[PDB]
């Protein structure tokens, strides 16, 4: 209530609650917390830019290839990296203002 | 007495013509050819 603005909107309440009976030991309670917020596409933006520029003069391969890698799939993790970073940030600001089932018909003329 | 005025003998009449005069040298070297270059440390194709 205090934000809305941090929290996706489009599921009405982002929140699962538990309350177990019994502390760690040496403590009186406590909490633990486990969230996914969409900010978290830097990250992934990062790891996949830091790794193209590496990448696009051909350092360390190398050593990698002298284990048999294959040269292509470098080229297909940061693909998928960048597919996954795309993800998040189509996700966040995501509409809940609504959309209906409703075509375009040739019922009018024009006024 | 007149002793027809007698000849030395024998002198250094095998160097008349000589000095000696000096052989020459001239070193002097080729270059050698470093033309088979091209470095490898870089991206000629995924660059594109």
């Amino acid at each position: 209530n205090k934000n809305s603005s941090y929290f996706v909107e489009w599921i009405p309440n982002n929140v699962k609650t538990a309350v177990c009976d019994i502390p760690p030991r040496g403590l009186k309670m406590s909490a633990t917390f486990i969230g996914n917020s969409t900010a978290i596409q830097e990250l992934f933006k990062r790891i996949s830019e830091q790794f193209t520029a590496m990448f696009r003069r051909k350092a360390f391969l190398h050593w990698y290839t002298g284990e048999g890698m294959d040269e292509m799939e470098f080229t297909e993790a940061e693909s998928n990296m960048n597919d996954l970073v795309s993800e998040y940030q189509q996700y966040q600001d995501a509409t809940a203002d609504e959309q209906g089932e409703f075509e375009e018909e040739g019922e009018e003329d024009e006024a | 007495p007149d002793l027809k005025n007698v000849k030395s003998k024998i002198g250094s009449t095998e160097n008349l013509k000589h000095q000696p005069g000096g052989g020459k040298v001239q070193i002097i070297n080729k270059k050698l050819d470093l033309s088979n270059v091209q470095s490898k440390c870089g991206s000629k194709d995924n660059i594109k």
